[PDB]
RNA sequence: GAUUAACCCAAGUCAAUAGAAGCCGGCGUAAAGAGUGUUUUAGAUCAAAUAAAGCUAAAAAAAUAGACUACGAAAGUGGCUUUAACAUAUCUGAACACACAAUAGCUAAGACCCAAACUGGGAUUAGAUACCCCACUAUGCUUAGCAACAGUUAAAUCAACAAAACUGCUCGCCAGAACACUACGAGCCACAGCUUAAAACUCAAA
RNA sequence: AGUCGUAAAGUGUACUGGAAAGUGCACUU
């Protein structure tokens, strides 16, 4: 572009950044509504454990649950942040351990 | 109105009726009269200030069109819409208009003008708060008239209705387009 | 149930005695595995009567003898394959019955016995029909059994028989087109007013052994039992030829041709006002129910006008 | 996963989130430059055409010349005569101005020799010829309507492939797949069908 | 997927009811 179409443009204008899961936020807070598990897309198998929360800004959203083993049930309050899921699609939040009911892995 | 204008309304030829119903003013207590108030002919059911109205949600226009299609079918209105084959009051069609911002009217102009059973003189039904003078006023500038002259005075006629004094406006229309390959317009008071 | 196994296209070329592949003018489904897809769609055929057109090497007849089926009637032109169909009926005894003919002029009304038969109004009367024929005998065919079922005879006189044909897949298309579509034609109407048409599935070129350069759609028709135009078969097909000879211009430039010039302009317009077609109306935008007003109005015009239904507007322009 | 050992930082560590952090780069094939001419506030330095009348020879449209390469802005123009007649003394600059031009698809009327999708009829194997013959439609006809410009060949020319690379000057255009997908709906229709979309979303590719 | 089987010519567009593709119109080598 010559300097009269650059003059004429300007300084090139960075669209605004697209807001992820938790809209900007480090964590969120979130009721779970039911617990399951989902299957990788395939280079891998295995049964993910996941469960489905209603957030503090109203939206559902579906969470994946780390370590080996897990004692959520319905209605129970957990912390969740940010961090796609590799393995699953459209699975972008990760509950906290050992924050709220969501407590720590049991050793071994 | 019974004793007055109906008279003329039921005098037996090809006719049409352009009901106007105020979408704010729901339900109609005048649409249960009306197989007296203008006999068994032909009824286009004309909501107006759909302008005026909140977009509660995607879709809204549909769900009152068809609010208006069993309000209809409440009252002993038989529904006939579209082609039927080769009397009592038939509902052709129900078509959701705005005279203020002209939204729709020029697609009621069209629809008007493309069919077979459209043929003769319209006339404009109404309450008084359905908007019927605004609608009047739209038509009469448009194409859908065969106008002699620009001006709105000359382009539009006054004559007293028949059997009584009340002068009313009327413009006279074109035939639809079936019938020249192989007629007046009239402002009932609301 | 062992049968013997499925010819292959070598010995499908010593039988026609060829000595070549490139000679056949013929396309063989040799897949089992697609004619199991075919016979599994045509329905339920457990202690079934199935009158099979178009037998061929076998394939559609292995795959339904693999059926529970009670009789099989097989109707084949060719006699090179009679002796392959003959292995199978003594590999299957008293279930296939080959007889040697004409499709096109075969009678099924008198083939299967006469305790199946159903009322019009009951439920299909457990007879099937199953066609995998060439392409270029498989439209003559479903002309005629439309017009049989408009007559309620021949393959029809056990009642609503169903049928699964194979079509080439724009000719599926239009016969099972809907209104606006751009396959909307002839076919479609004279075979939507007397039957619920479902084109099921497409197979392509590649799967046939002599691979063909087009695809291959397979239809299911199942007879009305409330034909949408009560109209003789001929008038009607008359009406819908003159209405979609000009499938791109409005249906009454067609319709005029219905008519001698002398009365030409008046009579449509007479036509079309006691139907109530909307002459803007382009052909592929017309439903069954408007070619029943046509059809019903033009029957009238030719009930009070003898000479009119003769007409060909051909046979006047050569004069 | 546990355990051993190692590595980094250390009263911290580092999981999530949000910032800091980026257009003087390109437009033949990757995203991106031609239908033609004129004009236009500014910017730059580079100050055998066409339309009319007439007329025709072989068999309405024009063999030879034409191995010619002219005229015209482009599309296009090549039978003869006559009459008008072929803008402009710098360049760039239009979606919105004026002229043209072509390409689809429908709408009205009109002509119809000839040809001809479709549609009928005749003959042919042993699923005939899809293919031959006859007849006749739509249509083919006629109206009226809907990268530029100036200079360089000096350099290592030179991702490749095309079409040897270059500068200067200006306009337009380009910032992953994605000219993606999708009908919440809208119009026509009038119970069951047709036409009409962007965005999210996802991925580490394309 | 195998515990499955086997060895003149083109490009568009329109119509196609004797469509395993055909014909019509315009183009390309
Ligand atoms: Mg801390
Ligand atoms: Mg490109
Ligand atoms: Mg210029
Ligand atoms: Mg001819
Ligand atoms: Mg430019
Ligand atoms: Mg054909
Ligand atoms: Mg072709």
């Amino acid at each position: 572009a010559t300097l009269n179409q650059m003059h004429r443009l300007g300084p090139p204008k960075r669209p605004p950044r697209k807001l992820g899961p938790t809209e900007g936020r480090p964590q969120l807070k979130g009721v779970v509504l039911c617990t399951f598990t989902r299957k990788p897309k395939k280079p891998n198998s295995a049964n993910r454990k996941c469960c489905r929360v209603r957030l503090s800004t109203g939206r559902e959203a579906v969470c994946f649950i780390p370590g080996e083993g897990h004692t959520l049930q319905e209605h129970q309050i957990v912390l969740v942040e940010g961090g796609r899921t590799q393995d699953l699609p459209g699975v972008k939040l990760t509950v906290v351990r050992g924050k709220y009911d969501c407590g720590h892995v049991q050793k071994k | 109105y019974l004793e007055l204008v109906s008279a003329a309304l039921r005098r037996p030829g090809p006719s049409l009726v352009l009901y106007m119903v105020d979408l704010l003013d729901l339900p109609d207590a005048l649409l249960p009269d009306l197989p007296a108030l203008v006999g068994p002919k032909q009824l286009i059911v004309l909501g107006n200030k759909v302008d005026l109205l909140p977009q509660d949600a995607p879709g809204y226009r549909q769900r009152l069109r068809e609010r208006l299609w069993e309000d209809c079918a409440r009252a002993g209105l038989l529904l006939a819409p579209g082609h039927q084959g080769p009397s009592r009051t038939v509902v052709r069609d129900v078509r959701l208009i705005s005279a203020k911002t002209g939204y729709g009217v020029e697609e009621l102009i069209s629809a008007l003008q493309r069919s077979w059973r459209y043929r003769g003189d319209v006339y404009l039904v109404g309450a008084t708060n359905a908007g019927k003078s605004t609608l009047f006023n739209t038509l009469l500038e448009s194409d859908y008239c065969t106008a002699k002259g620009s001006e709105a005075i000359d382009r539009a006629t006054i004559s007293p209705w028949p059997g009584t004094t009340l002068n009313l406006l009327k413009f006279p229309i074109c035939n639809p387009t079936p019938y020249r390959m192989f007629h007046w317009f009239y402002d009932t008071p609301g | 149930c062992r049968l013997p196994p499925l010819p292959t296209i070598r010995e499908i070329i010593k039988l026609l005695r060829l000595q070549a592949a490139k000679q056949l003018s013929q396309n063989f489904l040799l897949d089992l595995r697609l004619t199991d897809k075919i016979v599994r769609k045509a329905g339920n055929l457990t202690n079934a009567y199935v009158y099979e057109v178009g037998p061929g090497p076998g394939g559609i007849t292995r795959s339904i003898l693999n059926a529970d089926v009670a009789e099989l009637l097989v109707v084949e032109k060719d006699t090179r394959f009679i002796p392959g169909l003959q292995m199978l009926s003594d590999a299957a005894p008293g279930k296939l019955r080959i007889v040697h003919g004409d499709v096109l002029t075969f009678k099924v009304e008198k083939a299967f016995s006469e305790s199946l038969k159903r009322p019009w109004e009951d439920d299909p009367p457990n007879v099937h029909i199953i066609g995998n024929l060439p392409f270029s005998v498989s439209t003559p065919l479903i002309i005629k059994w439309l017009e049989n079922i408009s007559c309620r005879d021949g393959p029809f006189v056990y009642g609503r028989t169903q049928m699964t044909l194979t079509f080439q897949k724009e000719v599926a298309e239009r016969l099972a087109a809907n209104t606006g579509s751009k396959q909307r034609s002839r076919l479609s109407v004279m075979a939507q007013y007397l039957c619920n048409v479902r084109h099921i599935f497409t197979i392509p070129g590649q799967a046939f052994v002599p691979k063909p350069e087009v695809d291959v759609g397979v239809v299911h028709f199942t007879p009305l039992i409330q034909p949408k135009i009560e109209q003789p078969f001929k008038l009607v097909e008359k009406v819908v030829q003159n209405v979609f000879q000009f499938r791109r211009k409005y249906c009454h430039r067609g319709l005029r041709m219905l008519f001698p010039e002398a009365q030409r302009l008046e009579s449509t317009g007479r036509l079309l006002e006691l139907a109530d077609i909307d002459p803007t109306l382009r052909p592929r935008q017309l439903s069954i129910s408007h070619f029943k007003s046509l059809c019903d109005v033009y029957r009238k015009m030719c009930d009070e006008d003898p000479q009119l239904f003769a007409y060909n507007f051909r046979e006047e322009l050569k004069r």
